[PDB]
Parts: structure tokens; C-alpha cells; sequence
RNA sequence: UAGGAUGGGGUGUGAUAGGUGGCACGGAGAAUGGAUUCUCAGGGAUGGGUUCGAUUCUCAUAGUCCUAGGCUCCGAGCUCG
């Protein structure tokens, strides 16, 4: 991963930040794409001159486009994109014992940040990735998405969250088929309880390790991997 | 260039000859001892030019004039037929095209044989349950192999059929082989799924009969002929049917069709109707 | 006018085939000889007779008109509405004589164009008949020679330089322009006039060819003194391209005749079909005899000034480039024939097995095929060699002498000297037409051998008298060679008609050394006779002829040593055989056990049959089969059953072919 | 049995919704056709008789569906079954390097709005209406049936927005079934394959034949009456809950 | 509907198989109870009347199944539906810090999975001789593969392995038999005897699967959302 | 890292097992190739050097596998990783109406015994050896990796017995993860699909070329070194457990 | 064995002793609201030949369909010439 340039959506914290810290340590170059008011600027200072913070609202085409133009200015190319930004909401669809209905605005906001924002990033960075000169394996880039196991078995009150992550799960295969003739691999990670066995909470570093493994391995494509310790 | 000047002449004579000629087709032109053969070859080129230009003209004339799927182009259908072919190559019933007839065939016949093989394979791919096509006795450097690779271009390496230089007797138990030929004394009563049928890829316009029968009798293979007359009235028409009609008949019988449905692929100009 | 015209030599003048040409054209077809065996030769070499408009006969002689009856029957069966004959005016009388033993002009129409008639021209050829009278109404010193002049061919149109004056090219508007210039008319004033050679190839006046027959030295001077020949010979007007000479070699070597050909010019060719040709005419016949000889050599013996010697299928094109053409020349190679027999699936082992298993009178089967001549079997005939000095001919079909000459080669002259009598049993077009050929060849053989010229003895029905009487009176002298005995006088219940008849029949028994001669009436037609001969040695031979199982025949021929019976059809079609008055195999076979013969022989096989009939399991050790040119001796009777397996193997394909044809006829019936 | 049931059918003016209404009304149920105001459902409601009523309501909007449900409760007094058949399809590649076109965002948003958000907007309000019902013998109060697609599991090229919406419906089918299970409302999902709905019948005959041949068995486009049959079977069977049923003849979508 | 159809039910002497036979015979079908000789199935066959018959057979053997299918073809002349309800289970953990015994794994595997394939391959031989109806169908084959194939519990390794194999092989067999016109479907029965599933609801679902012509090559979880 | 780990690799004489032995031995892990004595296992072990050992054992037999594990324990004293790459296949249709043939029961049971029963036999016997290790930091005691080709999900025509066995392995993957969790052994499964394994050699090379071209990306057969890379990634990563990972470049099987 | 009828090698059909016109459908390869562009196959039985130009004009070979039969010459009137 030496010399490679990555754009990491949601890189100011969580799985995105852990991926940027590990990959840059391994000698890669990372672009942190996150909201302007996030504290990711301190992180981009911490990682040194190989890292750059690009302020962008993922739901807006213009903000992401200018962030990508910043990436083109700093490094000239994009090789990896990791989608991690998101929020969660717990609320039952309907509760007869209290007469309460899930509000539509909360559902729309979760869908906005999680599912459509991910596609917006994919569709724009694929335009950026298409400018790369093919790898000796024919590869132009790698796109990695995060769709927690809630897409498969959600808990009570996660309907909107499970809907968004199931959307990303359904979206993985058609995008991989879309970008296959361009040479971009699309992969999905299904994280669980990240901060039977292992019984502790997951460590974001194991997610970063899996991201590096997916980047390195040329044959992983169009698949969802549950990294959940079998719970 | 002597003959280029000669063709300019015949053209100056106003004969049916083409506007221009390429080097390789000129070297083909000198492959004909009889002046009549040169005439017929040249008329074939002239008529090719004639229709090519006529169609370009009509092409230029017409130019003056919530979906669920993106247009399902020709490639997607081709890939689906590819998957069906790849299954047929593993579990399908074998069907053999028996080469080695390259010696007996004039250039015109060899070209037409290649065209019929192309169409027959095309009809085979689209069918619901294709045969496993074998090309046996297919010489690598023979005339047919070079024409097939020319006609298919880079598709040739990707066709889902088995091409071999061996003979069919080296691949299958000799009891199960049946050489299909119109001259056979035995009449095909029913299509048998456990047998292997051999079709001679041989086009001669009905002109040297008994070649397939001679090859069969030289060996100890079983032989059969189609029951054309028994189940269909006849009139003026050869009984050696084209390769694509043979394959579409066998594909019809293979799918449990009856004779009165299978013989629909016989050209209607050859027979009046069913008995 | 036609664009191509060429000749072809069907027969090259060999003693067993005569000589004949064949003029080919796109619009008409012509022939110039109709002798014995010409019909068989033309069928063998695939010469179509469909559009044989005219037949030219160069001389009234049985060696030249021998196969005329066979052709007439063939043309009637082809469906031709009219055929026109040309030659001596006596043909009309000849045509009258033909109807006695046939029908009178049934369906088809016959016409005659004698030499005295005005010349006849067609769209492809103009024909002149030249009468020639020898030195020193029947006329025995007339020979007709033909001079055929072709039509003028318009020259080609020169298109390459036609654009120089600006004539249109590639449109139908030039069609009237081309027609005018090709006819010698100048094209009109298309800004200026253009005439004839300025745009058109000069015309070709036509190349003519001459056919000349000179049977003897007596005709040399009449040919030289003829004025009409000098009209074409000594001039430059279209010098006759080729002259076909049909004359014995002794005539050609004459100095006067030799100078006559040379005066035709240096470019003129000369074709000669004389008696010196060495070429095989019947390839299939040669193949079969060579093939069968591998089985038993004794039973199947082997057969036997610029100028151009004629060959079979030799051609000469006339309109195109005038060149000689050696492309259809027959090629005889015994090695290939024996190779084909050995490669048969079952032929080779059987003949080895047959050989490890192991004189007068002797019977030679010259002919066994029925009504019409076919490719392999000729018409009926049978030669019997009673003694080394005597022989008896049992039936004389058309071209019988040709088959006899091929079988015996140069020995033919000696055999005819031993020829004592000829038997005619029923007046069919395939049982008697070959008789006149035998008499003339017998006379020639007697002259060569130095034997005295004693008349031959013929025993035949009285109706044959009228046919020969008219032919002798009108066409060619024959009767001074024969002493004919009516067949009725040799019947079991016959009575002495005249003392003269008794002397001849008594003479026949002494000459042929027979102990007694008898005849009987079989039931085939009116005045149809059998025969039976008993020798002092004690052996008896009975000949049935065309018949069905009869009771009078059975009583007379009891305990015969060898019986020859008709086997036209098989067991499948006994009703048709009864309708056509013929016997089937089992009917004939049943007859043999009842007649209690030592051996049984079959003949008169039908035209449906190609090579062999069906060998039913009822075929015992006494019943045999006959083929052309086979030798049968009394000692070969035990051998004959052993030959059945090899003959089946050698004729695997044809017997296979006959069964498919019978199946196909059934299929058409079924599909009806 | 379905005798006497009252059904609310979204997208009922055509296709699977119409076939479901035709079956249930024919079998003796009552139906409310829920579709856009400008549609042709008014004719269909006349066709089905006085047991059926047309309610003009856009499923993306709360107020329309609430008005329609108030109409339904006024006319028949209860809601026993809900069938979700409304939806739209859009096909467009995410990005195409050869010519440089990119998937426009508004087509993605409006697909999510109609398919995924419209479905949840209907489910939560209908579940609100069924929550007032007296529980049937066995604790059940009602059944809600959704219409996913096989595109939710193996999307083809250009169905990113469509597959995203149907995958969201598949993902969310189980947590909602667990939410309303204590209340006694059953939630089920049907995943039809190639069906002869107007979305597919408008295609040319050649591609229609190609799509029909792709099904292993039976090799034909699904007949909407068979979808109505499975819907009825789900209504009758008390133990189908929180499951996705592929009604596709074992077909698998080639890329 | 299912009236007049002939169904072969393995394990038909009790449980889900028997409840399926009771439903189909009540609806007017004909049923053959194929079960072990000691199962007491002859009493159940006597209860359901002359439309039902019991054929003693051990499904893990080819001969017993062949004799039972011969008996069914003699009695009714036809086979239209096959339901595989036979099976056994164990609850031994793979390893217990003791090792899982091999004989129990072989026995449950061959009774569940091997018996099912043996029945499928022989009934398809019987089913292939029917004339296809107006829809082209020749028969329906229904299998049982408990939800343990997806969320197997502790100690259900052998059981979950067998049901997972049935789930995995449902689609390839459906693809194999598709040109013959035989539909193949799978049901995943959950906790059967907020209450346990009643076998009559399984029999109802089986009838629904038989009637609906377009369900093929699918696994249906009849589990009540557990 | 994998430095110092001891791995037992079944089917290690060729294909994926040899590729895995090559990678781990190259990375400094000691390996034991467990394969039938007929194979050239001892040649590969001699080639790989001192860190590789060939153990002749038949996986369907308890005593051979027990002997092989005893040999491994004697040589290296412990087992930390186990990889199950042994397997066989058969191409035979369940029933064939046209040819009138039926899949034999012996062939199905033989494939089932080698693929499915042999895998469980190895897991259950290795676990008895792994149960003796003192736990690694973090509660892990050992790792078990299985191979279940993509046929377990979308098996092709004529692949019923193989698909049934791999479907069983997929089904029982999670149950074993629940069984061994209290003792700290992780069980993982790889679905490699079209690889460099000789199973993709019995088929004609043209079928192999078509299948390779049909992979979305990269349009080629898998390289066994990529399987070994994924195996190392699984060994290193502590949180992958009881899950099936499809390694096929996103190809989906058509019949 | 003979005579005729005729042969569109992807399928239906025309311009019919010579100039004119072919039309509609189908197939192979490589790329994009069911259409488009390029490319491949375009010898009206097979092989010779003629004409300024041949599908139609001629021959040879092969396939295919249909069809293939028999005595009066004159008066005595079973025999006579
Ligand atoms: N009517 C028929 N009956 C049986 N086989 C036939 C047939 N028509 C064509 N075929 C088969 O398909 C091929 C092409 S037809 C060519 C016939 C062959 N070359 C010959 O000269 O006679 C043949 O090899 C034949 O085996
Ligand atoms: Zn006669
Ligand atoms: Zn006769």
C-alpha cells in the first residue's frame, strides 16, 4: 500500500479514522472526507504531511466534488475509497401500548446520511478513479462499504437503520457489476458492535486490518463479509 | 498486373466485372484453369459489389428521415447462451460433425460448408437443450480450420465445442455410433437418446453420393437414414438436407417433438405436405 | 445456327462391330451407319437417341443395315413422332419387309429421303447425296457418299474498339446495331457511317466434311470421275475440312486412290475406320469375362499421304478450334479388373475354397438376354459343337457373329466352316434377325479356309421365307447361299411333303452326324417350335424356346441329358409371365424334375434383370444358370453347384441393386 | 378463510395490486384501492362492485394516506389485510467511463422515495389502524404483505437505485415483523421474479421472450393471479411471519 | 385443487407427515404412508380409509423404497407429490472440554440427507413417467430442512449439517429436474410439537405449495420469525 | 503474525493446500501435509524443506487421521491452525429422463463421506489436540479453516452431491463456532469457487476459459496464492468467526 | 434400362431466347426506449462452352419426381403357298 492514495469518508473518527491511521502508518496516503465542523483536522495534523482533511457534506454533490478536486491537487490520483460515515436511531415503527409512530423526518435523515450518501460518494469517486492508469492486474481502484449485520438481523427499533444497511447490502452487487468493465472492485464489510467469541467489543484496528486485506487481495469482489465474532 | 489489365479490358468490353480488385482475391482469381470459372468468379465479385453499393445507398436514404432494465443488448443474450452451452458441453448429448472431406471439396463447396456450419452452430446455441458438438478429423492446418478461424476471428478460441484431430471411433464405443446418411437402408423410427449421431460436414450439392455410406461401411459403425418419405409427401427436391436443417430437426426430436412437428424445417418447396 | 458441331466414332470398323460415325450438333443429331451391334455399342457408351432426327445409311447391305430393326423399335419406345431415313431408294421396300415379323409402323412415322430426292438442309447442316455406281428394284453396284456443308457463321463483334467511334455499350439499344452489322448491313449515319469490317469480324463460310465408303477396288474410278466431288475438291471455296474413308486397306494403298485424297489440300484431315483397327468396344463384356475367368479358366475362357486410324469414341470438333480430341478414348486394362474382383468382401476366400474342392459335345452360350439388347447380355444364341468338324447354331439373334468373333478371335473362320445347320424356333425380333450376318461371314470364312461353297441348311418356320424372299428380291442377294427346310417337316407326326425336302433333312442328319432330329410346337405364338437331338453316343439335348410349362413338351423330352429352358421372370410375378406367355423360375424348375433331366439350363432373362436372376433355395444340384460366353461340357455338371457362392459374391452389388429397385417399385405402390 | 375480510391495497389500480384485489373481492373479501389520483383505478373500483372503493392518495405523503385510511375506516369499520404493491423502477448506470455519464442523484432519491420510504410510510400508518382491532382467535389482528423483487438479492447492471430500495425493504422486513409481533400483526414479503406486470409487458416481444426463457421452471413470465394466490395463502396461514418468499421459478439474474 | 392427486409421504405414520396425509386425504387426495414397519402406521392408514395405504420401508435403503414405490404404482397407478418428513436428531456437542461420536453423526446424516436424496432420485424416476399437465408440470417434490440449517444451536452440528446439506442441494436438484417439469421446494420447520408451530399449519402450507404453480427452487422458513 | 505457528493442512500435496503450505512455510510457519499415501506428498515435503512434513492419512478413517495428528504432535508439539482443503467432486445429474439414468447411491455416499463426513471427522479430532493448548492472548486457542465451494449457494446442474456436501459444511459452520466458542477455537469457511485447483481441470479447457471470462473482475481463474493470502488474513484477524466468505471475484452461478 | 419434369445448400418468391429489378424474412463477428454504425456470408444444381452481354442457349455428371404393351400378308374362312 506504499504510495497509494485513499479517500476515507467519515475519517474524522471511528472506523474511518482507524483505517486512515493504520494505512498511513503502513506507508499509504489518506484524504479525510468528513463534515467541516468535525474534529478531524487535529487528526490530519497528527498523521503528518501525507494526510489531508477535506471538508465535504456527503449528501451534497458539490462538497464531495470540491473535496475530490482537493485530492487531485494534493496527490493527483485516488486508489481506495472507504465509506464509514453514518448515524444510528432506535425507535419502534409503531407501539400500540403507547400509541407512538416512528417519525418520518428521522427515517429520511438516516436514509440520507447512510444509504444515499454512500452512493453519492461511490458515483463521484468512481469518476475520479476512472482517470487512473490500470494496475498490472487491470485494477483501477477499490471501493469498500460498511453495512452492519443489522441489514440481516436487526433488533427492535432499528427498522430505519436496518433499511439503510440492507440498502447498502443490496447496492453492493449491482455497483460491482457496473464498475467491473472499468476495473473498480466493490466490497462490503458488515461490522458488529464496534467501538460467543471474541466476547469483547470489536477493536476498530481489526476493521482497518480487514480493509487492508481487501485492498491487497485481488480476487475479493461483490461480497459481504460479516466481521461480527459470530454473535 | 497483367490480369489487372485484362480485367480493365473486359471492363472496357462492358462485361459483368467489379470496379476494383484486391491482391488476395486476384491471386484467388488465377486459381481457375477454365475461362468459364474465371467468368463465374468475377460475376460473383461483381454482384457482391453491386449489392454492397445498393445497400449503402438505401442506408443513406433512410438517414434522411420508469424502465426497469437498460436495453438488454445482444451481448447479454450471448452470455446466457454461453452458460447454456457450457452446461451442454458437460451433460449434453454428443453430436459429431465428421471432417476429413476437405479433399473432395471445391473452394465454393468448402466456403458454403463453413457458412452452413456457422449457421448450424448458431441454431444450436439458441436451443433450450443443445448438443455437445464435436469436430472430429479437423485438420489444424487444413483449409477448413483456416476458414473457420477467419470467419469466427477471435471467437474461435471461445466457442463452446470440442475440436479434435482424432476420429470419432477413438472417442466413443463403436456400438453406439450411428452415421446419418440419406442413402441408408435402415430407416430411423425414433430418436434414441443413448446413441451418438454423426453428421458429415460435407457439401457437394448431391453430386458424389455414397461418400458417407462408404465411410460407414468401411468401418463397423451403425448407419441410419431419416424417414422423410414415410411421414411426408415428396416432389422435386434432394434428400440430403442442409446442416442447419439437420440440426434443427434433431433438436426438435430431442425435445420430444413428433415427426409432424420435426419435419416443419424441411424446405416447403421440396414437398407438398404430410400424409 | 449452332455454335459447336463435332463428330464421334462409335465403331471403328472392326470385324465384330462394323463402322459408324455420329454427327453432333446443338439443333439436330445425325448417324451414318446402322449395322449389327451398333445399337448395343451406343447404349453402352451412353449415346442418347432422344433427338436422333435423321439416320443416314451409306450402303444397302446387311453389314450396314443389320441393327436397323433394333433402332426402329428403340425409337418407337423413345416416343419420337417422326424419324427420316436417307440413302438408297430401296429402303421403302426394305421397310415393307420389316413389318412381316413386326407390326406395321405402330405409332411412329417413317420417311425416306433417297439420293434422287432434292438436297435437304437444316438450321445446322446442308446435306447432298452423291450416287456412285461400281464398274460392271435391286441394284448391287450402288454406294452413296455424303458431303455435308455447314452454315455461315457471322463474325464476332469488336466492342473494345467500338467505343472509339462512340457506339453505346451495355444496353439493349445496341442489339439492333449488332444485328445489322452481323448481317453485312452498315449502321446508319450516327454522325458518320460505319460499315462492315470497321467494327466486325469477317464471316466464316463454313467447313465441310465428307464421308466416303469404298468397299472394293471397283469403286475407285467412279469416285475419281465424279464431277460433284470436283466442285468442292479443286477450289478455294471453304476447303472440305475432313474426309472419312471407310474402305478396306487394300483400297487405300492403290496409287490412284492415294492421289485423290491428297488433292483435297494439305490442311484436310483423313479418318479411316478400316478392318485394321485394334480397339476394345465392349469394356463391360471384357471386364466380366476377365473377372469370371479367375473362377474356372476352362468354363470362362478369355475373349480376344497423312492418315489417322480410327478408334472407339474418337472425336473431331468442327466449329471451334479445328483440332483432334483424345479425351474419351476407351482404355482396357486387365490388371484393374482383377484388382476389383480381389478387393470384394467375400470373393477372394471363396475362390480359394472352390479350387481346393477338386471333350465333346460342348455348349457355348453366345446370348441369353431377352427382347431388347442391354449392356451386358446380348440377344439369344447358342452354339453346339457336336464334333470337331460340325457345329449347330440354336438361335441367331442380332449381332450374334460379333459375340462369336470376340470369343474365338482369329479362329472364327475355321468354326464357321464347321457350321452345318442353324435352327430358328420362333419369329421374334430377338430370335432371328442375326441370320443374314452369319451367312455372309460364313461365305467369307469358307473362302479363306478353301472349303467348297456348299449351301447352309436352315430349319425354320415358313413365315421366315417371306421375310428373306422380299429382302433377297429387293435389297441384297442371299438365297443363293441357303437351302431352307420347313420346320413342320421335322415334327413327330409330320408327313413327307416332297422328295426334295427329305433329301435335305436326310442330308442334315448325315452332315451333322446326328442319329435323329425332332421338333415340337411349344405354346408361345403361332408356329413356335422346339427341338430335340439324339446322338449315336446316346446323349439327348432338348431346347424349349419361349414357352410356359407345357404337357406336349414333357412327353416328348423325357430323360433328356441337358435341357435349356426360358427363365424370363421370377416367382414374384407368375401372373405377368402367363399374360406375356413366358415361364418363371419355379415353373421351369418344376418342369425339370418332371422331365427328369440330368442337368437344367436357363436363359431368355428379362430386361428388368441386369446380371443374375434370383437363386431360390429350390435350386438343386441339377439346375444351373447361363451367362454370355460361358463354356459348358457334360463333365462340368458336378462342378456347377460349387460355383454358386463365388458368383453370388462377385455380383454382390448388382443383386443388391436389383432388390432396392424392386423395393422402390413397391414403395411407390404403397405410397399411392 | 378470507370471507368478510377488509383489505387495503396500495398500488391497486394495476398489476399485482389489481390482481390481488380482483381475487380477494372475487373470494368474498372487501378491498380499498390505494393509488395516485390521476390513475385509472376509478374504473377498476366500479368493475369490482360496491365491496370495493377507490381512494386517491400518494403513498409518499402522510396526509394522503391518512385521509384514505380515514375513508376506509368510515366505509367498512376495520382493516384486516394490507398489500403493498406501489413502486417505480429506474435503470441507470452509476458511472460510464466510455462516455462520462454519471448516475443523477434525483433519480436515486425519487426511487427511494416511492419504493422504500413510501412502503414504510404505508406500513406504519396501516399498523396504526390495525392496532385498534379486536384480536382474532389466536392473537392475530392483521397481516401486512410487501412486494420486494429478486433485484434485492442479485441486482443487474443499472439497477443500483432499484436494488437499493428493494434491498432496504428486504433488510427492514424482519425488524418490523418483530416490532408488530407482540401486537399481533403479521408482516411478510414476496419477492417476485419476472412477472407480466405493465412494467414488463411494455417491452418488445423479443426481450419478453428472452426474459420468459430465463426462468428454469415454469419457463414463462409470472401470472399476477399466482401472486394473488400466494397473497391469499399468506393470509390464511397463521405461521408465515417475518420471511421473504421468492416467487421466481428458481431464476437467478445474470449480470 | 389437490383433489384426485396421489401423494407419497415418507415418515407418514406420525408428526408432520401424518398431518399432511390427513389434510390431503380430507381434501380428496390419495396418500401413501412410507415409514418403518414398527411405527404403527397401519393403524393410521386404517383410520384414513381406502384412499390411504401404508408401505413399510426404511428410507436409507434403495430396495425398500423401490418396493414401496412399486406398491404405490400398483395401488394408484401414479405419483404426483412427494413429501420428505422422515428424520432423526441428536444433540451432542462437537467437542466438550469428550469428542462427538462418529456413529451418531453417520446415522443422523444418512437418515436425514441420504434418505432424502434416495427418495428424491427414486420418486423422480416414478414422477418422470407422468404426462405433463396444461402447465407442463409433472410433479412436486417437497423437503424438510429445519431452521438449524441457518441458525443451528449448540450441539446441533450433525443435525444442522444435514439440514444445511438439504438446503444447499435444493436448488441444484431443482435445476436438474427443471427440463423434466418437476418442481422442487423446501420448507424449514421451526419449533413444532408465541406458541410452538401446529403441524396442521405446516400441512396447510404444503397444500399451498402444491397448488401454486410458480414456487420452485426456494426455501421457505415456517418459523414464526424466531 | 503467523511467525512460529504450526499448521496442519489437509490436501496439502497439491492445489490450495500446497499453496497454503508454501505461504506459511515461507512466512516461517511449520506445516504438516496430510494427504493420501498415493499422492506425491513426500516429494513436496522434501522440496519445501525442514519446516514441512508429509503425514499419510485417509480423512474418512479415524485411525489414519489420529496417527497423522500424533505425528504432528510428536514433531512440533502443538497445532495452532488447521486448514481443510481435501475434497473430491462428481459430475452426475440426479435423474435424467432422456437417458433414463439415475444417480448411483454409492457415488453420492462416497462423495458425501470424503467431503462432508471427512471434514467433520478432521474438525472433531483436531479439536481434541487443540484443546490442550494454553490460550493465546485474547482467549483464542486455535483456528480451523474449511473449504466450501460456491456450489453450496448456487450449485450447477450435475453438481448435486458436491453441492449437498458443501451446503452441509456451510450449514454446520456456525454450529461449530457456537460449540467451540467456550474453549476458544475459531472456525471459518472460504468459498473459493473457480481456482487453480485440478477440479477445474477435468472439465474441458474451453469450459474453463469461458468460466474464467465470466468472472466480473478480475476475468480470470483464481490464483491459489490469493487463497493463501486470505487464509493468512483470517489467521491474523481475531474477529472473523463462524462466517462464510465468498472468494470468487463476484461471479454468480447460472445453470 | 429408357424417356420426359426439374434442381435458388438459410427460407419464400421475380425479368417469361439474351440488356431491365429484384423484393421481404433469417445468420456470423465487434461496439451503442428496441432503433443505429462498421465488418463477414451475397456464384438463381456441379463442371465445360457460346455470345457484345447466359438464370433463361448447349453438352456431360449426379440427386429427385412421373411413366414404361402386346403380329398380320391374300384368298381359301385348324392347314396351303
Ligand atoms: N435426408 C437425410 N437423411 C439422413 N442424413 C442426412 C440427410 N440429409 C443430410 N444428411 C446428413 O447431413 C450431411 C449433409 S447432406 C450431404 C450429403 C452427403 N455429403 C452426400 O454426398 O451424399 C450428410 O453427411 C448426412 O449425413
Ligand atoms: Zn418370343
Ligand atoms: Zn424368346
Amino acid at each position: 500500500v506504499k504510495g497509494l492514495v485513499a479517500v476515507i469518508t467519515g475519517g474524522a473518527s471511528g472506523l474511518g479514522l482507524a483505517t486512515a491511521e493504520r494505512l498511513v502508518g503502513q506507508g499509504a496516503s489518506a484524504v479525510l472526507l468528513d463534515l467541516p465542523n468535525s474534529g478531524g483536522e487535529a487528526q490530519a495534523k497528527k498523521l503528518g504531511n501525507n494526510c489531508v482533511f477535506a471538508p465535504a457534506d456527503v449528501t451534497s454533490e458539490k462538497d464531495v466534488q470540491t473535496a475530490l478536486a482537493l485530492a487531485k491537487g494534493k496527490f493527483g490520483r485516488v486508489d481506495v475509497a472507504v465509506n464509514c460515515a453514518g448515524i444510528a436511531v432506535a425507535s419502534k415503527t409503531y407501539n400500540l401500548k403507547k400509541g407512538q409512530t416512528h417519525t418520518l423526518e428521522d427515517f429520511q435523515r438516516v436514509l440520507d446520511v447512510n444509504l444515499m450518501g454512500t452512493f453519492n460518494v461511490i458515483r463521484l469517486v468512481a469518476g475520479e478513479m476512472g482517470q487512473n492508469e490500470p494496475d498490472q492486474g487491470g485494477q483501477r481502484g477499490v471501493i469498500i462499504n460498511t453495512a452492519s449485520v443489522a441489514a440481516f438481523e436487526g433488533q427492535v427499533g432499528q427498522a430505519a437503520y436496518s433499511a439503510s444497511k440492507g440498502g447498502i447490502v443490496g447496492m453492493t452487487l449491482p455497483i460491482a457489476r457496473d464498475l467491473a468493465p472499468i476495473g473498480i472492485r466493490v466490497m462490503t464489510i458488515a461490522p458488529g458492535l464496534f467501538g460467543p467469541f471474541p466476547s469483547r467489543l470489536g477493536d476498530p484496528a481489526e476493521y482497518a486490518h480487514l480493509v487492508q486485506a481487501i485492498i491487497e487481495n485481488p480476487f475479493l469482489n461483490g461480497e459481504v463479509i460479516r466481521l461480527d465474532g459470530a454473535i | 498486373a497483367a490480369t489487372r489489365e485484362f480485367i480493365e479490358m473486359w471492363r472496357l468490353l462492358g462485361r459483368e466485372v467489379p470496379e476494383h480488385i484486391t491482391e488476395e482475391e486476384l491471386k484467388t482469381l488465377m486459381e481457375c484453369v477454365s475461362n468459364t470459372a474465371k467468368k463465374k468468379y468475377l460475376k460473383y465479385l461483381y454482384t457482391k459489389e453491386k449489392v454492397k453499393k445498393a445497400r449503402q445507398i438505401k442506408k443513406e436514404m433512410k438517414a434522411a428521415a420508469n424502465f426497469l432494465f437498460l436495453r438488454l443488448w445482444d451481448r447479454n443474450m450471448d452470455i446466457a447462451m454461453g452458460w447454456k452451452g457450457a452446461q451442454a458441453m458437460q451433460f449434453g448429448q454428443p453430436l459429431v460433425f465428421d471432417m476429413a472431406y476437405e479433399n473432395y471439396m471445391k473452394r465454393k463447396e468448402l466456403q458454403n460448408t463453413v457458412s452452413q456450419l456457422l449457421e448450424s452452430e448458431g441454431w444450436n446455441r439458441r436451443n433450450v437443450d443443445p448438443f455437445h458438438i464435436y469436430f472430429c478429423n479437423l485438420k489444424i492446418d487444413g483449409a477448413l480450420h483456416r476458414e473457420l478461424v477467419k470467419r469466427y476471428q477471435e471467437k474461435w478460441d471461445k466457442l463452446l465445442l470440442t475440436s479434435t484431430e482424432k476420429s470419432h471411433v477413438d472417442l466413443f464405443p463403436k456400438d453406439s455410433i450411428i452415421y446419418l446418411t440419406a442413402d441408408s437402408p435402415n430407416v430411423m423410427t425414433t430418436f434414441r437418446h443413448d446413441k451418438v449421431y454423426v453428421i458429415g460436414s460435407f457439401v457437394d450439392k448431391s453430386m458424389q453420393p455414397g461418400t458417407s455410406l462408404a465411410k460407414a461401411k468401411r468401418l463397423n459403425l451403425a448407419t441410419e437414414c431419416l424417414p422423410l418419405d414415410k411421414y411426408l409427401q415428396w416432389e422435386i427436391g434432394n434428400k440430403n438436407l442442409t446442416l442447419d436443417q439437420m440440426i434443427r430437426i434433431l433438436l426438435c426430436l430431442k425435445n420430444n417433438g413428433n415427426w409432424q412437428e420435426a419435419l416443419q424445417f424441411v424446405p416447403k418447396r421440396k414437398h407438398t405436405g404430410f400424409l | 445456327g449452332p455454335n459447336t458441331v463435332y463428330l464421334q466414332v462409335v465403331a471403328a470398323g472392326s470385324r465384330d462391330s462394323g463402322a459408324a460415325l455420329y454427327v453432333f450438333s446443338e439443333f439436330n443429331r445425325y448417324l451414318f451407319n446402322c449395322g449389327e451391334g451398333v445399337q448395343r455399342l451406343m447404349q453402352e457408351h451412353k449415346l442418347k437417341v432422344a433427338r436422333l432426327d435423321n439416320i443416314f445409311l451409306t450402303r444397302m447391305h446387311w453389314s450396314n443395315v443389320g441393327g436397323l430393326s433394333g433402332m426402329i423399335l428403340t425409337l418407337k419406345e423413345t416416343g419420337l413422332p417422326k424419324c427420316v431415313l436417307s440413302g438408297p431408294p430401296q429402303l421403302e421396300k426394305y421397310l415393307e419387309a420389316i413389318k412381316i415379323f413386326s407390326g406395321p409402323l405402330k405409332g411412329i412415322e417413317l420417311a425416306v429421303r433417297p439420293h434422287s430426292a432434292p438436297e435437304y438442309e437444316d438450321e445446322t447442316m446442308t446435306v447432298y447425296q452423291i450416287p456412285i455406281h461400281s464398274e460392271q428394284v435391286r441394284d448391287s453396284s450402288l454406294v452413296v457418299a455424303f458431303i455435308c456443308k455447314l452454315h455461315l457463321k457471322r463474325g464476332n463483334f469488336l466492342v473494345l474498339k467500338a467505343k472509339e467511334m462512340g457506339l453505346p455499350v451495355g444496353t439493349a439499344a445496341i442489339a439492333p446495331i449488332i444485328a445489322a452489322v452481323k448481317d453485312g448491313k452498315s449502321i446508319t449515319h450516327e454522325g458518320r457511317e460505319i460499315l462492315a469490317e470497321e467494327l466486325c469480324t469477317p464471316p466464316d463460310p463454313g467447313a465441310a466434311f465428307v464421308v466416303v465408303e469404298c468397299p472394293d477396288e471397283s469403286f475407285i474410278q467412279p469416285i475419281c470421275e465424279n464431277a460433284t466431288f470436283q466442285r468442292y475438291q479443286g477450289k478455294a471455296d471453304a476447303p472440305v475440312a475432313l474426309v472419312v474413308h471407310m474402305a478396306p486397306a487394300s483400297v487405300l494403298v492403290d496409287s490412284r486412290y492415294q492421289q485423290w485424297m491428297e488433292r483435297f489440300g494439305p490442311d484436310t484431315q483423313h479418318l479411316v475406320l478400316n478392318e485394321n483397327c485394334a480397339s476394345v468396344h465392349n469394356l463391360r463384356s471384357h471386364k466380366i469375362q476377365t473377372q469370371l475367368n479367375l473362377i474356372h479358366p476352362d468354363i470362362f475362357p478369355l475373349l480376344t499421304v497423312p492418315m489417322v486410324q480410327g478408334e472407339c469414341l474418337l472425336k473431331y470438333q468442327l466449329r471451334p478450334r479445328r483440332e483432334w480430341q483424345r479425351d474419351a478414348i476407351i482404355t482396357c486394362n486387365p490388371e484393374e479388373f482383377i484388382v476389383e474382383a480381389l478387393q470384394l468382401p467375400n470373393f477372394q476366400q471363396s475362390v480359394q475354397e472352390y479350387r481346393r474342392s477338386a471333350q465333346y459335345p460342348e455348349i457355348i452360350f453366345l446370348g441369353t438376354g431377352s427382347a431388347i439388347p442391354m449392356k451386358i447380355r446380348n440377344v439369344s444364341a447358342t452354339l453346339v459343337n457336336i464334333s470337331p468338324d460340325t457345329s449347330l447354331l440354336l438361335d441367331c439373334g442380332e449381332g450374334t457373329f460379333g459375340q462369336l468373333c470376340r470369343h474365338y478371335g482369329d479362329q472364327v473362320d475355321r468354326v464357321l466352316g464347321t457350321l452345318a445347320a442353324v435352327f430358328v424356333s420362333h419369329l421374334h425380333a430377338n430370335h432371328h434377325t442375326g441370320l443374314p450376318s452369319i451367312l455372309l461371314q460364313r461365305e467369307r470364312a469358307l473362302a479363306s479356309l478353301g472349303k467348297p461353297l456348299h449351301p447352309l441348311l436352315v430349319v425354320a418356320p415358313n413365315q421366315l421365307k417371306a421375310w428373306l424372299q422380299q429382302y433377297h428380291n429387293q435389297c441384297q442377294e442371299v438365297l443363293h447361299h441357303i437351302s431352307m427346310i420347313p420346320a413342320k417337316c421335322l415334327q413327330e407326326g409330320a408327313e413327307i411333303s416332297s422328295p426334295a425336302v427329305e433329301r435335305l433333312i436326310s442330308s442334315l442328319l448325315r452332315t451333322c452326324d446326328l442319329e435323329e432330329f425332332q421338333t415340337c410346337l411349344v405354346r408361345h405364338c403361332k408356329h413356335a417350335f422346339g427341338c430335340a437331338l439324339v446322338h449315336t453316343s446316346g446323349w439327348k439335348v432338348v431346347y424349349s424356346g419361349d414357352t410356359m410349362p407345357c404337357e406336349a413338351l414333357v412327353r416328348m423330352g423325357k430323360d433328356a441329358t441337358l435341357l435349356i429352358h426360358e427363365a424370363t421372370l421370377e416367382d414374384g410375378l407368375e401372373e405377368e409371365a402367363v399374360e406375356k406367355t413366358h415361364s418363371t423360375t419355379s415353373q421351369a424348375i418344376s418342369v425339370g424334375m418332371r422331365m427328369n433331366a440330368e442337368f437344367i439350363m436357363l436363359n431368355h432373362f428379362s430386361q428388368r434383370y441386369a446380371k443374375v436372376p434370383l437363386f431360390s433355395p429350390n435350386f438343386s444340384e441339377k439346375v444351373g444358370v447361363a451367362f454370355d460366353h460361358m463354356k459348358v461340357c457334360f463333365g462340368d455338371f458336378p462342378t456347377m453347384p460349387k460355383l454358386i457362392p463365388p458368383l453370388k459374391a462377385l455380383f454382390a452389388g448388382d443383386i443388391e441393386e436389383m432388390e432396392e429397385r424392386r423395393e422402390k417399385r413397391e414403395l411407390r405402390q404403397v405410397r399411392a
